[PDB]
């Protein structure tokens, strides 16, 4: 494959094809993430039965649809796992974790290219607006002190630690954005919290994104200038979960149909690792 | 041949090519570096292009000279060939493409068909003296 | 001949030089890797070698089609010409002796090699076509 | 540019060949050599990554490239190996009583596995073909696996009863069950301490070569018995001590990078496949 | 093995898939030792096993399993008839020439004849030419012979200063020199020894090996250890995987035998 | 008979005749040597067992005094200093399992032409030119502590005077082939009173010799190189029972273990001034 550079020429008069639509139902694997509070209201031992049996009618053969629950929204954005080809996760919202949702579908719905940080060593600066650092564990206080040229710090004190300017304060996953061209000093505590230089490729389009109540609160940029709502990007008004999870698997069709099982990669996870 | 006869950097409206068999035109796309506020929303650094930079040209060949035949907007001798081959049922030979297709005929326009090309509009231009 | 050949191409009517083995082919000794990766350990594509009056063509399968529908993979090599040959008596063997040897070939770019260790099958439902 | 569809490569066969660039790829690529953590107890030194890091730097990497990493044994090895930096290269002891694990580690480390994930309660279970394999990995992996035709009646096994299953993993870090093709099964894995995934080998994984030091060379890295193909990456050294074995990978660098490419998943060309 | 030319052509088509109508009229036969059956504790096994079988295109009534106790047990006499032939074989460390000679008897096919140790002197003509024993305790001790029929290096009436290649082992492949004759003394109150010579190998049989790394010398020479197309061993924790992985892949296993 | 040190292309045609059988005349010329560990001759249980294989030999082609045998106590003691004397070699050692690299240091040795220089390790940093390079060092009991050196004669690891800060390679080992990195200068610590330490360079395969092991599977590393174990020729195995069957093996199959080694390339005359010994 690895002769990109020839281009496809292609026709403007050629036919279409022939639908494949069913036959991407019956080779592919669906996992959509339900809170743990949905399976609290849903009061049932076999409603992945009678969901399976739901979207047998829909398309998908027995062993495609599979479920996999988190806690909430601040437990999934410790590790976050995208198990399979056609991933949509169901987040409920309050106005509490507005952040929370924001950088974690930040991470859900774009390409990210982690290299891992030695905080303790080295100084580490910003290249462009494309890379942050992105922080994930138990608890992650991170406390950023900008330097200068003379490495000294601005309006802070590089030996004392108490001086430090916080960034985050006891947080499962955090997305740091600072200036970029100016090397800093950090007090991530790597004990509970795992801090990565990580740059924005594009985004990945096997997850779409369910705010299941509140409003239209979400961004993926970082700027205040762009906010903006993709395709995938999708909210549900909720009062009991069996119209959430009806709406979901009637829609089937429209769903696959913003999304993309061609952003599949090899790993669960969602940060590529050493390139 | 591959050698440049004719060039014009960045000159539009009326053009002279004296001698020529390929026609490359090389335009480029500049992001422009000021922009007002109502163009600064258009393009953003991030991934969501609704909108998307398109740059264009157009180069129309109002009159030529050709060595060999062809068909053109002022003449009708090519309308006169498929007149007479249409009007009377004539099965497909072995040179002219299937219904006379004129775009099978210039995509693959051989010497033997030139010279059959030629015969025919020769004989058409002389009908079209005689038969209005 | 040749003398009778501009006469009568002096006056365009139709002429005919008959050649023994002629030179209608460039020298052009290539391949082409229809499916391909760095490691170069699966590789599918066709080589070739237009000499002369010579197509010598192979089409190889590093998994012998133990992938491909019903097991069977499709070659196809086209040859344009430069001028129309008329009236060509061609000998049409198989199995194309000089791509039938292991080999180091270099890569599309010319940075890495990669190895060709062949066994040769017959090949399956020839089909050549002459095109005009 | 132009990702996802796949492209005809042509090129002559009479090209210059290229530069020698083992330099820039020694000046560009990382390193990661991994250890049994008893060696250090043999090596004795707490300051031998200081010295190796220096016998590294004569065959052209500098000091920060080469990473040195451990593990406890061959098995608490095999429960999560996550191997992603340019060059891996893993030297194993040579167990005779563990011969099939160091084979089921090497069975996943040589080759790329496309991954699914498992229910157990909710679903029943097959393989399409000779490529499909079940991957257990975890703390105590306990596989049963009670076969069913094509009416879903238990043959050999009831359904109700997971003691009348057949057993097929008993307490062990990594499995790779392979069960007959088109068979559909139903399953008894300890979800608590294990977790089984529904895996597809692609293809090999180019970035780790197998040195394992001493005894007798050969890992199965293919389920069939009709083949055992010794690859290019699985290699095999003597010992008495370790320090030899690690002298013979520096002086030897060269080989052994040269031996291994450059993990196609990693390459921006093979972007919208299967790993950017 | 036929010695008339069988001209036929290039060219001429491939014939269809023959693996369906070879699987509908063969027998393939599994060979276990005791203690797979012993870990595998069940009582109808059988009918689990040969149920996969005819998931993959064998019919009912073709696949049969024979035990054996050991491969010392499997050696004193082994009847391998059925169409497809494959012996599962544990691997010993100390059980390693019998392993070898094992394998040379089933995997090769023999031409044999008796041998009266008390009538007559044996030579061996051939490098083929190898002396075979079978039975319960074969105590084989072989000297050899000038031209003038004296003792080499024993008395050749005295039994004790004879040269014993053998020691109450069930099955033994015996080569001595070429050329020389030999006198003998085999206990043949439980041991059958012949005088046999090698063919061209049986392709009925294959052997899957069962633990450690290859052993198999079955050429007598030191020069040749070939890795023949049936010499395969998978590793093993679980004997049920054993059998699970010989049902998934009957198709590369018959595909590497043929029929006798 | 001449032009000794020039190497000259000879020019040979594609049609030349085959020449006779030469393999006669080869077993009636050249002599044999046959090298046993004492565990055989303690099984065999014979003092004329060495009369009864030479007349085994007469009928396989061979005169009287043509095949010599001499023996060894243990592959350790063998591996002492191993010269090897008459025209074709063959030796029998019996797989101990806990031993794999001593075997395969035995064949590194045996199965190649090694040219080396002396040491001494008391002046002199050592420094490895290229692959072939190996330090091999033999006698009672070598332990040998390498020191490697930055480009300053500053020692990587180790203090340059003490000798604990050392590491080692190899401890009470009779014989020892070490590889280090190529282009470090280093200083060594071998027990120099009960140990012999040579700079030597692998020329090339020795070509009177093979190797039978008897016993035991495929372990043989000849290059110590990881990427490469190469299964020569002459690196025969075989399985025992008893002793009898391997000295009848080897009498049987002297027309196959002669033809896959050859004369030994150095002693001929042609090969005068290239390293003849
Ligand atoms: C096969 O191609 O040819 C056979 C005759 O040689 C015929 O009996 C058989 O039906 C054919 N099968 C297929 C799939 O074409
Ligand atoms: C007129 C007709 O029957 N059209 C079908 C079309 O619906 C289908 O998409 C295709 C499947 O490949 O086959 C065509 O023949
Ligand atoms: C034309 C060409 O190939 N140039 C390279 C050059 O860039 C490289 O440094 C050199 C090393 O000596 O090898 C040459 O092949
Ligand atoms: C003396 C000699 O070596 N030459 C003989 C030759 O005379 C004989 O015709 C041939 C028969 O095969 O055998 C060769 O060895
Ligand atoms: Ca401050
Ligand atoms: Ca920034
Ligand atoms: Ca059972
Ligand atoms: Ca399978
Ligand atoms: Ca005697
Ligand atoms: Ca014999
Ligand atoms: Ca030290
Ligand atoms: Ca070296």
């Amino acid at each position: 494959n690895y002769g990109i550079n020839l281009p496809i020429t292609g026709s403007m008069d050629t036919a279409y094809a022939n639908s494949t639509q069913e036959e991407t139902f019956l080779t592919s694997t669906l996992c959509l993430y339900y809170p743990t509070e949905a399976a609290t209201e849903i009061n049932d031992n076999s409603w992945k039965d009678t969901l399976s049996q739901l979207f047998l009618t829909k398309g998908w053969p027995t062993g495609s649809v599979y479920f996999k629950e988190y806690t909430n929204i601040a437990s999934f954005s410790v590790d976050p796992q995208l198990y399979c080809d056609y991933n949509v996760v169901l987040m409920k919202y309050d106005a509490t974790l507005q952040l929370d949702m924001s950088e974690l579908a930040d991470l859900i719905l774009n390409e990210w290219l982690c290299n891992p940080m030695d905080i303790t060593l080295y100084y580490y600066q910003q290249t462009d607006e494309a890379n942050k650092w992105i922080s994930m564990g138990s608890s992650c206080t991170i406390k950023v002190c900008p330097l200068n040229t003379q490495t000294l710090g601005i309006g802070c004190l590089t030996t004392d630690a108490t001086t430090f300017e916080e960034v985050a304060t006891a947080e499962k996953l955090v997305i740091t954005d600072v200036v970029d061209g100016v090397n800093h000093k950090l007090d991530v505590t790597t004990a509970t919290c795992t801090i990565r230089n990580c740059k924005k490729l594009g985004p990945r389009e096997n997850v779409a994104v369910i705010q299941v109540g509140g409003s239209d609160i979400l961004d993926i940029t970082a700027d205040p200038t762009t906010a903006p709502q993709t395709e995938r990007m999708m909210r549900i008004n909720w009062k009991k979960w069996w119209q959430v999870f009806y709406t979901v698997v009637d829609y089937v069709d429209q769903i696959i149909q913003v999304m993309s099982k061609r952003s599949r990669s090899l790993n669960s996870a969602a940060f590529y690792y050493r390139v | 041949n591959g050698q440049i006869i004719n060039t014009y950097q960045a000159r539009f409206g009326t053009i002279v090519a004296r001698n020529f068999d390929t026609i490359r035109l090389s335009f480029q796309l500049m992001r422009p570096p000021n922009m007002t506020p109502a163009v600064a929303v258009l393009f953003p650094n991030a991934q969501p292009f609704e909108h998307h930079a398109t740059v264009g040209l157009t180069l129309r060949i109002e009159s030529a000279v050709c060595e060999s035949v062809l068909a053109d907007a002022s003449e009708t001798l090519l309308a006169n060939v498929t007149s007479v081959r249409q009007e009377y049922a004539i099965p497909v030979g072995p040179v002219f493409p299937p219904g006379m297709n004129w775009t099978d005929l210039i995509t693959n326009y051989s010497p033997s068909r030139e010279d059959n090309l030629q015969r025919v509009f020769t004989v058409a231009s002389i009908r079209s003296m005689l038969i209005k | 001949e040749y003398i009778e050949n501009w006469n009568l191409q002096n006056r365009r009517q139709r002429t005919g030089f008959t050649f023994h083995k002629p030179n209608i082919f460039p020298y052009s000794a290539s391949f082409t890797l229809n499916r391909s990766q760095p490691a170069h350990d699966n590789l599918m594509g066709t080589m070739w070698l237009n000499a002369g009056s010579e197509i010598q063509v192979a089409g190889f399968d590093y998994s012998c089609a133990i992938n491909a529908p019903a097991n069977i993979q499709q070659f196809e090599h086209i040859v344009p010409l430069r001028r129309v040959l008329t009236t060509a008596t061609i000998t049409l063997l198989p199995d194309a002796e000089r791509f039938s040897f292991p080999r180091v070939i270099n890569s599309a770019d010319g940075a890495t090699t990669w190895f060709f260790n062949p066994v040769i099958l017959r090949p399956n439902n020839v089909e050549v076509e002459f095109l005009l």
